[PDB]
RNA sequence: CUGGGUUUGACAUGCACAGGACGCCGGCAGAGAUGUCGGUUCCCUUGUGGCCUGUGUGCAGGUGGUGCAUGGCUGUCGUCAGCUCGUGUCGUGAGAUGUUGGGUUAAGUCCCGCAACGAGCGCAACCCUUGUCUCAUGUUGCCAGCACGUUAUGGUGGGGACUCGUGAGAGACUGCCGGGGUCAACUCGGAGGAAGGUGGGGAUGACGUCAAGUCAUCAUGCCCCUUAUGUCCAGGGCUUCACACAUGCUACAAUGGCCGGUACAAAGGGCUGCGAUGCCGUGAGGUGGAGCGAAUCCUUUCAAAGCCGGUCUCAGUUCGGAUCGGGGUCUGCAACUCGACCCCGUGAAGUCGGAGUCGCUAGUAAUCGCAGAUCAGCAACGCUGCGGUGAAUACGUUCCCG
């Protein structure tokens, strides 16, 4: 039983790939019901769209953390990681476009002294 | 003076440990109420003996105190008349027993508070402040376990009403590295014409203490 | 990164329908927060309405109108000698390509009508024909510049 | 930090609203917390000294 | 929603008063409310901070507090 | 059996106190179980508005509170004065259940 | 401050002359202080250890003043790359070398040649959280395969294999190669890879500048008073109105509003508190309380921008809610001069604001979010901590500022 994990800056999802017509068995609903923005639906399939395999393989994912697109990207990286446990032939075709490499950009640090992320109150030139 | 905060409070959560500590559920206020009183009483009485640091823990509401003096023999002259005097005073102040255990530190020259008291006394001794600071530095830096010392005396020195601030350092005294474990001591002396303060820093070595 | 030269450039995707490098940056620009499906669908539907109206490729007409809506100066505010002048700056390729699209997007909402398809389509037709609202609004930006040219030699 | 208030607070009156916080260290009634038990400055001192947990004053 | 503040300081006084059934001025700093009917029949001393103005009491009077009759200021026009 | 779950604040006191407490049972002489920590108590809570015009730096409840759950065996009178004697970190809200 | 107490005191203490009553529980004069009252009428024993009433005594108490006597500390030049010390040499000298000069970098980290040889202070350096893996790994929590399930709850057996869980370790060291590099540093690209060239910014604010806020965090000698400026309380107000101004909500509408319905997560705290099914309401709330020192229960199985439906058709309007009369709710002995809130109604400036000014190159500034303590009570929409969706641009330091 292949089971991998895909996480974003604040999201994390356990994924398992199986052979079957395109379907994402989410926690009580489907892909079209969990991502109606019509942009996350394409972002999640970005790795499986480079080499069309959506209609050929089924995904079973349990996600959490982050928001809608956070979980979208988490499941995206999860598919990217799971695609290696079946056939590494597409590993170069995926790494060329860029996958299995989580964006190092995330939340930075802030605290007292300032009020917002790398932002200071306005000071008038007088 | 800039942001030269006491470095002893920077690594106490990484390398060094805390001086006083206890647990109190809805009783921290009443506990500190007596802790500050005991601190004032000791600063008044035992300061003549050369107290360095008073660790005040808390057992099941009775007592837990530890002191590290510098002149063993003056605070305890005759068992009962001087050693038990502070115990009786504390028992009269706070309605709790006191099993005071007076132990001696490994050496006085290695402590920051003790050298601070020594410099404060040498300043009032009418001797040249520069030579006093030099002698204190030399005595404290006789490689017992130390590797750097820094003393800064400020106030109305020189028997006048001016405001000078000398500076002296030996060896390495880095303040931007956690692997320092510097000891700091605070105190203020009063002369016949004003107040004087002394900031002391003692860097021993780069002990990670993992 | 800022004020230290151009940062590493990011690539841009292209659409395989028409095959143009100026039909996807506009999409990415109009992809406002939370609005990515309706606006894209309206733009896709209007891309064919424009082809049917002008009887020309949906991209050649826009490429040609980019020059018709190309200004020559931009009004600014430069204070010197106790006076604030409207000293403009010469146009550049990228700066003009960005300003034209910015003005087009800003004026596509000028018409307070409800029909967004019309708001987006009928403007491109008039712009290509020489009567677009953007073409008309671009007149004052150059008129004020020519008027203030009396003190527009400081190169700033 | 009035010697009258520092005693009235810890006193045991016959009313509810007659009780205050009145930090015992100095007597500053502003910002005196419950778990910490000190005013703003009285707590920030030991915080920068690392005596208590949950202290990270980063970002300038 | 006829349960507003009870004004215990005046309730106890009017109770000890009706225990003897007298009509006298209740000398107290009661400027809060007279909601309960137990306050009817008796007179009290309004404490607005400056002075007091006596008034007569009856049964058909329900709806305000004890101090909102005349404000701390006076309205005369000139 | 008596269970003990100590908490912590600055990501280190948890183990700094576990490796000191859970070893007192061994110092006294008895068997003990390995470590089994729980993440935290999170408890979403969000009802407040903001200026709504300069409203950015979107962030929510950055904090971590670890828990170290381990059991103890052979409870004796001398095994209860191990933690109450001193609580060095000031952040371990230990609870013996 | 308007008026009234105590005026050796409201809050501590060393000695005199005197006591077992002080201390407490209730009413009373009451605006309260405070006084008169009722009850208790000492714990030890002859000497007083603890108690205080007043009586004499030095004293408590100064929030009485100065950050120009000080100790001690936000914010700034600045996270800017520089500042000093030992010896030597040189000039009668203030003093110079080191630290001028070449490169890369944010940098004085490096070296080169030079009367220089070394070092400190910052940087450098270490590391928390974050970015990926392995070892350790099952509760109050997840669930593959087995069962129980029926819809508010893996709630209940089993699997540590899955991540969340977090002690250690591998892992990003210009480490290797290709071209440029005195063949010296260093740099562009290529690689595994989660991170590659101080990943991310941080605690770190350096010798010092501005006698930089603060004698109101606290200590402090001099100056001034103590039947008072100490101290108690009933009440007044520091929020009064048409204003010069400010980090700056609500809005000005089709990238907007209204209602009925509607999914995720990131994810603090609870012992005199959060507080559910259901009954009470159109709403602030009320009788009640399973659960609770808590991965459980509680802010509910736990929002919205956005998302699929009905509509206003570009306007001082059904957006906008200030103010006002009235039901009032709320916590408070107290909501009246004076807090927060729903609702019935009256329904204001304002149609994206001129000269000007200000934040912002990567999850940064906007477009929907958060609050605990500071409170018994709320201005809390400004703060100390802080999740999510997600674009725009880049010729260079000529130009304003440092
Ligand atoms: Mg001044
Ligand atoms: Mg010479
Ligand atoms: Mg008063
Ligand atoms: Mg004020
Ligand atoms: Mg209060």
């Amino acid at each position: 039983p292949i089971q991998t994990v895909g996480r974003r800056k604040e999201a994390v999802v356990r994924v398992r790939l199986v052979p079957g017509t395109g379907q994402f068995n989410l926690d009580g609903r489907t892909l079209e019901n969990y991502f109606p923005n019509k942009v996350h639906q394409q972002l999640i399939k970005a790795p499986l769209v480079t080499v069309d395999r959506v209609d050929q393989f089924d995904i079973y994912a349990h996600l959490d953390g982050g928001g809608p697109s956070g979980q979208a990207g988490a499941l995206r990286l999860a598919i990217a990681r799971a695609l290696i446990l079946v056939q590494p032939e597409d590993r170069p075709a995926l790494k060329k476009a860029g996958f299995l490499t989580r964006d190092p950009r995330a939340i930075e640090r802030k605290k007292y002294g300032l009020k917002k992320a790398r932002k200071a109150p306005q000071y008038s030139k007088r | 003076m800039g942001q030269k905060i006491n470095p002893h409070g920077f690594r106490l959560g990484i390398t060094t440990e805390w001086k006083s500590r206890w647990y109190a559920d809805k009783q921290y206020k009443d506990y500190v109420k007596e802790d500050v009183a005991i601190r004032k009483l000791l600063a008044t009485g035992l300061e003549r003996a050369g107290i360095a640091d008073v660790e005040i823990e808390r057992t099941r509401d009775r007592v837990r105190v530890d002191i590290h003096t510098a002149r063993p023999g003056i605070v305890i002259g005759r068992r009962g008349t001087e050693a038990d005097r502070i115990r009786a005073d504390l028992e009269k102040l706070t309605g709790k027993q006191v099993q005071l255990n007076i132990l001696e530190v490994k050496n006085p020259e290695s402590q920051a508070q003790l050298v601070a008291q020594g410099v404060a006394e040498q300043l009032s001794n009418r001797v040249a402040f520069r030579r006093a600071m030099r002698k204190a530095i030399q005595s404290a830096m006789r490689q017992p376990n130390v590797k750097g010392i820094r003393v800064q005396c400020s106030g109305r020195l020189g028997g006048a009403e001016m405001s000078r601030s000398e500076f002296y350092r030996e060896g390495r005294v880095p303040l931007h590295t956690l692997r320092a474990d510097i000891d700091y001591g605070l105190y203020e002396a009063k002369t016949t014409f004003g107040r004087i303060g002394v900031k002391v820093w003692i860097y021993k070595g780069d002990i990670v203490g993992g | 990164m800022p004020r230290k030269g151009p940062a590493p450039k990011r690539p841009l995707v292209n659409d395989p329908v028409y095959g143009s490098q100026l039909v996807t940056q506009l999409v990415n620009k109009v992809l406002l927060e939370g609005k990515k499906s309706l606006a894209e669908r309206i733009v896709y539907g209007a891309l064919e309405q424009a082809r049917e109206k002008t009887g020309t490729d949906p991209v050649v007409t826009l490429k040609r109108a980019l020059d018709n809506v190309k200004p020559a100066l931009e009004v600014r505010s430069r204070r010197v000698g106790g006076a604030t002048y409207q000293v403009p700056v010469e146009v550049r390729p990228d700066r003009s390509t960005t300003l034209a699209l910015r003005w087009l997007v800003n004026f596509s909402r000028q018409r307070r009508e409800k029909t967004m398809v019309e708001r987006l389509a009928n403007e491109i037709l008039d712009a290509s024909n020489g009567l677009g609202a953007s073409v008309k609004r671009r007149e004052d930006t150059h008129k004020m510049a020519e008027a203030n040219r009396a003190f527009a030699h400081y190169r700033w | 930090a009035k010697k009258a208030l520092v005693h009235k607070a810890n006193k045991k009156p016959k009313f509810a609203v007659r009780a205050y916080t009145r930090c015992n260290k100095c007597g500053r009634p502003h910002s005196v917390y419950r778990k910490f038990g000190l005013c703003r400055i009285c707590l920030r001192e030991m915080a920068h000294a690392g005596e208590l947990p949950g202290v990270q004053k980063s970002s300038w | 929603k006829k349960g507003p503040f009870v004004d215990d300081h005046l309730l106890k006084k009017v109770d000890v008063q009706n225990e003897k059934n007298t009509k006298q001025v209740i000398k107290t700093w009661s400027r809060r409310s007279t909601i309960i009917p137990d306050f009817i029949g008796h007179t009290f001393a309004v404490h607005d901070g400056r002075k007091h103005v006596p008034v007569f009491v009856t049964e058909a009077m329900v709806g305000h507090k004890l101090g909102e009759f005349a404000p701390t200021r006076t309205f005369k026009g000139h | 059996k008596i269970r003990i779950r100590l908490k912590a604040y600055d990501h280190e006191a948890i183990d700094a106190s576990a490796r000191k407490i859970v070893e007192t049972v061994t110092r006294t002489g008895a068997s003990v179980v390995g470590p089994v920590p729980l993440p935290t108590e999170k408890n979403v809570y969000c009802v407040i508005r903001s200026p709504h015009k300069y409203k950015d730096s979107r962030e929510h409840f950055e904090m971590r509170t670890h828990k170290r759950l381990i059991d103890i065996l052979d409870p004796t009178p001398k095994t209860v004065d191990a933690l109450m004697r001193i609580d060095l970190p000031a952040s371990v809200d230990v609870n013996i259940q």
